[PDB]
C-alpha cells in the first residue's frame, strides 16, 4: 500500500515534469536552425594513424595541450602519444589488462585507468626518477570503471557500473562524493566546462546531471531508448549530447530539461560507443559499431560526413581543446588524426 | 613449311595465352591485395609475393614467343641475361613461395599455438625477403653465365658455363629438378598431407555432412593445388632430364613441340596460382562478396 | 632537433617493448570463465574485481579469468570479452530450475555482435549430482523441459562405463539443449565443445587445451583462407 | 522515458486463465525483443517467454509450454501473455522486460534484479 | 623455364 | 518490504527536486545554442578548414 502509494506519487510527479517540459516546449531546435545555411559536407581525413597498441582500445582522452593523448588498450597498456609527430612519450603497463577508461588531467601531470578491476589507477608522470608508477589507487566502487575525468590534480570523478558516480580524493584515496541515483550501469561521465556540474549517461536510458560539490542528481533526462554508452557536454557547458544503443545521438538542454534534437537515420541501427562536440558544438562528432563514425550537424541534424576509416568497432572519440582535431580509437587496435 | 608455321603459330599462340592469362591474373590479384585487402595477414603477403613472383615469370613469355618465331635472340645480351635471370630467379621465388604457403598452412593447422607467433606479417615479410634473397644465390650467377653466341647463323641466348661446361650444365640441371621439384613437391606434400590427416580430427562445422563437406573442400584445393604443380613442373623436368640423358633427335618438329608444351606448362604453373591460391582463398572470396554486396 | 631525436629514440624504444610484450601477450591464450553461483566454475581446473587463473597445458599458457565483484548486469562488460580465445561456460547440470536459466546466458552468449566470433567450451558440471538425481527419480527433467519426454539418447553418444541409460538419456538431453542453440546460429565462425564433468575431474584442463586447439586450428585456417 | 506498464494480474483459481498485457512507451516497440519474466515468492526472476521484434521467433520456458502464449501487438505497442491452465507455482510478480539493444537476439540481463527495462510487474496468485 | 636449354 | 519502499522515497524526493526547477523555453536554449555555435564558427578548425600552414597535422 505504502509502496503503492509512492509509486503513483512518482507517476504523478513523472507527469508534471513530462507536463512542464511540455509547456516549455513551444518549438524545437530543428524549427529554429531551419533557416540557417548547412555547414557542407565535412570530408575529414586520416592525418595520423597511431599504430601500438596490439589488443582493441577501449578509451581515449585527449591532453588539454591538445597535443598529447592517452589511450587505453586491453593489451594491458595506456600510451601516451605526441600527436603531432605518432612518437608515443609514455608506455603504461597496467596491473589488470581489462581497462575500459582513461583520462589525461588538465595539467598533464596525471593519467587514469581502470575497468573491470574496478580501481581508478591515477599515474603520476612527472616522477623524480622519470618513470611512471601508481601514484594512487581508487578502489571503493563495486562495478566496473567505465569513464574517469580529472577535475584538477587531486580531485577525480568516476563512473562505474555499479550505478554510481564518485568524486575521489587522489591524495587521500577516498570517495568524497557518491553520485546515486541511475538505476543501470554508469557507462560515460562529461565535466562541464566550469567543473561545477557533471552528466552521466547510464543503462537505464537516462543521463543525469550532478553537481560535483553539492553531491546530488540535479536533473534527469530521458528520451532515449537504449542504454547511453556515451555522453559530452556542449561547449558552452548549457546543453550536452548522449549516444546509445538505439542508433541515435539525443542533444539535450540544461536549462529547457529536456532533448532537443535526435540525430538518427533509417539505415543506422547501431549503437554510439563515443560522443563529442567540436569547438564551437556545431558539428558533433560520433563513434558507431558500423566501425565508422558520423559527424552530425548538432543544429540542423544532418549528417555532414563519415569518418570511415575503421575495420572494427569505434570505441572512443575525443576532439581536441583548441578544436583541431579528432582522435578515433577503435577496437581494430589503431588511433586515427583527423580534420 | 606450313606444318612447321602452323606448329610454330600455335605454340606462339599458347604461349599468347598462358602469358595473357597469368599476367592478367597475377596483376589483378595484386590489385585487389593493394585496394582492397591491405595485407594485413600473413597468407595476404604470400599470395602478394607469389602473384609478384609469377607476373615476373610471365613476363619473360613474349620475349621466349619471340624467340621461337624468329629462331634467334633479336634482344641484346643485356635483354638476354634480364630475361634470362628473370626466368630462374622467379621459377624460384615463386616455386619457394608455394612451398612457404604449404609450410604456412601446415604451421597453421599441425603447431596452432606456435603459429600464433610465427605467422605475424612481421615474419610473414622477413620470410618473403629470405626467400627473395635465397633465390638471388641462383639469379646472380645466371645473370653472370648468359651470353649472346653464334650458332647457325642466329643468335641463341644462352648460359656460358665454366669449364667443362657439359658437367656444370649437368649439374646445374640436376639441381634445379632437385630444389625446384623434388625437394618442393616433396615439402609441400608432406605439409599438406600432415595437415590435411590432422584435419580428419578437427572440427571444422557442426553436423556430419557440413564438417565433412568444408574438409572435402579443402582436400579438394590441396589436390588440385599438388596436381596442378605435378603436372604443370614435371613435364618440363622429365624433358630436360630427357634431353640430358636420351640421344633425341633435338631438331623433330615433335620433340620441339613437346619442348615448347612442357614450356608452357611450367608457365601455367604461374598462370593458375591466381585462381589455386587467391580464387580459392574463402578470405578474398568474403571481400568479393562485400564488393559486390 | 636534439630533443626531437631523443623522443624518436623513447618512442622507438617503446615500440621494441610493446612488441615484445605483445609477442608475450600472444602466446597467452585469454579464456573467459562464465557460470552461475551454483555451478562449480572455480573448481573446474582446479589451480577484488576481476580474478584471474593461470595454468598450463602442453607449454601453452591459459589465462583464465573469472568476472567476480560485478553487479548481475552483463551485456556492457562482457564486450571486454571479444578477443579471447574461448569462453569457458560452466553449467551446473543437476539444477534443473536454473537450466533455462543458463541455456538463456549461453543463448546471449551465442548470439551477441560482440561475441557471435568466440567459441564456447561448454563444461555441464555436477554430473554425479545430475546422476543422483536421475536415479533417485525425485526431480523429472519433464517437470522443467517437457521435450525431454519426447528425446532419445543420440546413436552418437558415447555413455560411460556402467552408467544409468536414464542418466546418459538426461545428460545428452541437457547438451542437446545447448547444442540447439549453438547450431541455430554463427555456422562457421565459433563453435560449442560440450564436455561432461563432476567436481571431482582433473582431465578439464587438456580438454580445454584440446578445444582451443580446435579453435586456433579454425582461426588459423580462416586467416590462411582454407575455411 | 522508457516505460513498461503491466495489468490483467490477480487472483485466479487453479487452472484458470488470466491474460496479461504491458503498455510499452518511450521506445519503438517493434524494433526490440520481449521479455516476460516472473519472480515466485522467496525466489528470484525466472525467464518466461520471449517474442521476437516481427512475432516470428517464440520461446517459452518449460514450465510454462502449452500453457501459456506469448503475442505482441506493435500498433498499440503491446505485449500480451495469455496464461491458461494455471497452476500455484505460477504465482508470481510478473514482469514485462525489453531487451536491451535494438535490433538483436542476444537478450542479456532481463532478469536481473535490477534491470531497467523492466516494468514494476502486476502480482499473479493461484490459489484456490 | 626450359626455353634456353 | 522495507528496501523498495526507501528507493520509492528516494525517487520520489528526487523527482520532487527535478520539478522545483527553473525550465527555460525551448526556443530561448536553442537560440542560445545557435548564438553560441555562431559565435564561435570562425575559431572551429573542424568546421572551417584552417590552413595546412596553421594545422598541426598537415
Ligand atoms: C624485386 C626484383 C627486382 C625482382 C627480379 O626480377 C629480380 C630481383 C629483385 N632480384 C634478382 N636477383 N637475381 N635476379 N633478380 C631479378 C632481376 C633481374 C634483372 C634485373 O635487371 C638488371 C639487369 C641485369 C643483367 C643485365 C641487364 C639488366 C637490366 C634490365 C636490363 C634486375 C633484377
Amino acid at each position: 500500500s505504502e509502496l503503492d502509494q509512492l509509486r503513483q506519487e512518482a507517476e504523478q510527479l513523472k507527469n508534471q515534469i513530462r507536463d512542464a517540459r511540455k509547456a516549455c516546449a513551444d518549438a524545437t531546435l530543428s524549427q529554429i536552425t531551419n533557416n540557417i545555411d548547412p555547414v557542407g559536407r565535412i570530408q575529414m581525413r586520416t592525418r595520423r594513424t597511431l599504430r601500438g597498441h596490439l589488443a582493441k582500445i577501449y578509451a581515449m582522452h585527449w591532453g588539454t595541450d591538445s597535443r598529447l593523448l592517452v589511450s587505453a588498450s586491453q593489451d594491458g597498456k595506456l600510451i601516451i602519444w605526441d600527436s603531432y609527430t605518432t612518437n608515443k612519450v609514455h608506455a603504461i603497463p597496467l596491473r589488470s589488462s581489462w581497462v575500459m577508461t582513461c583520462a589525461y588531467a588538465p595539467s598533464g601531470n596525471y593519467v587514469a585507468c581502470g575497468g573491470l578491476d574496478n580501481i581508478c589507477s591515477i599515474y603520476n608522470l612527472k616522477t623524480r626518477e622519470g618513470n611512471v608508477r601508481v601514484s594512487r589507487e581508487l578502489a571503493g566502487h563495486t562495478g566496473y570503471l567505465s569513464c574517469c575525468r580529472f577535475l584538477d590534480d587531486n580531485q577525480i570523478v568516476t563512473s562505474s557500473g555499479d550505478t554510481t558516480c564518485a568524486l575521489w580524493d587522489i591524495e587521500t584515496g577516498q570517495q568524497t562524493t557518491t553520485f546515486t541515483g541511475h538505476t543501470g550501469d554508469v557507462m560515460s561521465l562529461s565535466l562541464a566546462p566550469d567543473t561545477r556540474l557533471f552528466v552521466s549517461g547510464a543503462c537505464d536510458a537516462s543521463a543525469k546531471l550532478w553537481d560535483v560539490r553539492e553531491g546530488m542528481c540535479r536533473q534527469t533526462f530521458t528520451g532515449h531508448e537504449s542504454d547511453i554508452n556515451a555522453i559530452c557536454f556542449f561547449p558552452n557547458g548549457n546543453a550536452f549530447a548522449t549516444g546509445s544503443d538505439d542508433a541515435t545521438c539525443r542533444l539535450f538542454d540544461l536549462r529547457a530539461d529536456q532533448e532537443l534534437m535526435t540525430y538518427s537515420h533509417d539505415n543506422i541501427i547501431c549503437g554510439i560507443t563515443s560522443v563529442s562536440f567540436s569547438k564551437s558544438g556545431r558539428l558533433l562528432l560520433a563513434g558507431y559499431d558500423d566501425f565508422n563514425c558520423n559527424v552530425w550537424d548538432a543544429l540542423k541534424a544532418d549528417r555532414a560526413g563519415v569518418l570511415a576509416g575503421h575495420d572494427n568497432r569505434v570505441s572512443c572519440l575525443g576532439v581536441t581543446d583548441d578544436g583541431m582535431a579528432v582522435a578515433t580509437g577503435s577496437w581494430d587496435s589503431f588511433l586515427k588524426i583527423w580534420n | 613449311s606450313a606444318s612447321s608455321l602452323a606448329l610454330a603459330i600455335a605454340i606462339t599462340a599458347l604461349y599468347s595465352a598462358v602469358c595473357a592469362v597469368g599476367l592478367l591474373g597475377n596483376v589483378l590479384v595484386m590489385f585487389g591485395i593493394v585496394r582492397y585487402t591491405k595485407m594485413k595477414t600473413a597468407t595476404n603477403i604470400y599470395i602478394f609475393n607469389l602473384a609478384l613472383a609469377d607476373a615476373l615469370a610471365t613476363s619473360t613469355l613474349p620475349f621466349q614467343s619471340a624467340k621461337y618465331l624468329m629462331e634467334t635472340w633479336p634482344f641484346g645480351e643485356l635483354l638476354c641475361k634480364a630475361v634470362l635471370s628473370i626466368d630462374y630467379y622467379n621459377m624460384f621465388t615463386s616455386i619457394f613461395t608455394l612451398t612457404m604457403m604449404s609450410v604456412d598452412r601446415y604451421i597453421a593447422v599441425c603447431h596452432p599455438v606456435k603459429a600464433l607467433d610465427f605467422r605475424t606479417p612481421a615474419k610473414a615479410k622477413l620470410i618473403n625477403i629470405c626467400i627473395w634473397v635465397l633465390a638471388s644465390g641462383v639469379g646472380v650467377p645466371i645473370m653472370v653465365m648468359a651470353v649472346t653466341r653464334p650458332r647457325d647463323g642466329a643468335v641463341v641466348c644462352m648460359l656460358q658455363f665454366p669449364s667443362p661446361s657439359w658437367y656444370w650444365d649437368t649439374v646445374t640441371k640436376i639441381c634445379v629438378f632437385l630444389f625446384a621439384f623434388v625437394v618442393p613437391i616433396l615439402i609441400i606434400t608432406v605439409c599438406y598431407g600432415l595437415m590435411l590427416l590432422r584435419l580428419r580430427s578437427v572440427r571444422l562445422l557442426s553436423g556430419s555432412k557440413e564438417k565433412d563437406r568444408s574438409l572435402r573442400r579443402i582436400t579438394r584445393m590441396v589436390l588440385v593445388v599438388v596436381g596442378a604443380f605435378v603436372v604443370c613442373w614435371a613435364p618440363i623436368h622429365i624433358f630436360v632430364i630427357v634431353w640430358t640423358l636420351v640421344d633425341i633427335d633435338r631438331r623433330d618438329p615433335l620433340v620441339v613441340a613437346a619442348l615448347h608444351l612442357c614450356i608452357a606448362l611450367g608457365y601455367a604453373n604461374s598462370s593458375l596460382n591466381p585462381v589455386l591460391y587467391a580464387f580459392l582463398d574463402e578470405n578474398f572470396k568474403r571481400c568479393f562478396r562485400q564488393l559486390c554486396r | 632537433s636534439a630533443e626531437d631525436k631523443a623522443a624518436v629514440e623513447r618512442s622507438k624504444m617503446i615500440d621494441r617493448n610493446l612488441r615484445e610484450d605483445g609477442e608475450k601477450a600472444a602466446r597467452e591464450v585469454k579464456l573467459l570463465l562464465l557460470g552461475a553461483d551454483n555451478s562449480g566454475k572455480s573448481t573446474i581446473v582446479k589451480q577484488s574485481g576481476i580474478f584471474e587463473t593461470k595454468f598450463q597445458v602442453d607449454k601453452v599458457n591459459f589465462h583464465m579469468f573469472d568476472v567476480g565483484g560485478q553487479r548481475d548486469e552483463r551485456r556492457k562488460w562482457i564486450q571486454c570479452f571479444n578477443d579471447v580465445t574461448a569462453i569457458i561456460f560452466v553449467v551446473d547440470s543437476s539444477d534443473y530450475n536454473r537450466l533455462q536459466e543458463a541455456l538463456n546466458l549461453f543463448k546471449s552468449i551465442w548470439n551477441n555482435r560482440w561475441l557471435r566470433t568466440i567459441s564456447v567450451i561448454l563444461f555441464l558440471n555436477k554430473q554425479d549430482l545430475l546422476a543422483e538425481k536421475v536415479l533417485a527419480g525425485k526431480s523429472k527433467i519433464e517437470d522443467y523441459f517437457p521435450e525431454f519426454a519426447r528425446y532419445t539418447t543420440p546413436e552418437d553418444a558415447t555413455p560411460e562405463p556402467g552408467e544409468d541409460p536414464r542418466v546418459t538419456r538426461a545428460k545428452y538431453f541437457i547438451r542437446d539443449e545447448f547444442l540447439r542453440i549453438s547450431t541455430a546460429s554463427g555456422d562457421g565462425r565459433h563453435y560449442c565443445y560440450p564436455h561432461f564433468t563432476c567436481a571431482v575431474d582433473t582431465e578439464n584442463a587438456r580438454r580445454i587445451f584440446n578445444d582451443v586447439t580446435d579453435i586456433i586450428i579454425k582461426m588459423n585456417l580462416r586467416d590462411c583462407g582454407l575455411f | 522515458q522508457v516505460q513498461l506498464q503491466e495489468s490483467g494480474g490477480g487472483l485466479v483459481q487453479p487452472g484458470g486463465s488470466l491474460r496479461l498485457s504491458c503498455a510499452a512507451s518511450g521506445f519503438t516497440f517493434s524494433n526490440y525483443k520481449m521479455n516476460w519474466v516472473r519472480q515466485a515468492p522467496g525466489k528470484g526472476l525466472e525467464w518466461v517467454s520471449d517474442i521476437s521484434q516481427s512475432g516470428a521467433s517464440i520461446s517459452y520456458t518449460g514450465s510454462v509450454k502449452g500453457r501459456f502464449t506469448i503475442s505482441r501487438d506493435n500498433a498499440k505497442n503491446t505485449l500480451y501473455l495469455q496464461m491458461n491452465s494455471l497452476k500455484p507455482e505460477d504465482t508470481a510478480v510478473y514482469y514485462c522486460a525489453r531487451c536491451p539493444a535494438p535490433f538483436t537476439r542476444d537478450c542479456f540481463d532481463v532478469t536481473s534484479t535490477t534491470y531497467a527495462y523492466r516494468g514494476q510487474g502486476t502480482q499473479v496468485t493461484v490459489s484456490s | 623455364y626450359x626455353g634456353f636449354x | 518490504n522495507t528496501a523498495s519502499i526507501a528507493q520509492a522515497r528516494k525517487l520520489v524526493e528526487q523527482l520532487k527536486m527535478e520539478a522545483n526547477i527553473d525550465r527555460i523555453k525551448v526556443s530561448k536554449a536553442a537560440a542560445d545554442l545557435m548564438a553560441y555555435c555562431e559565435a564561435h564558427a570562425k575559431e572551429d578548425p573542424l568546421l572551417t578548414p584552417v590552413p595546412a600552414s596553421e594545422n598541426p597535422f598537415r
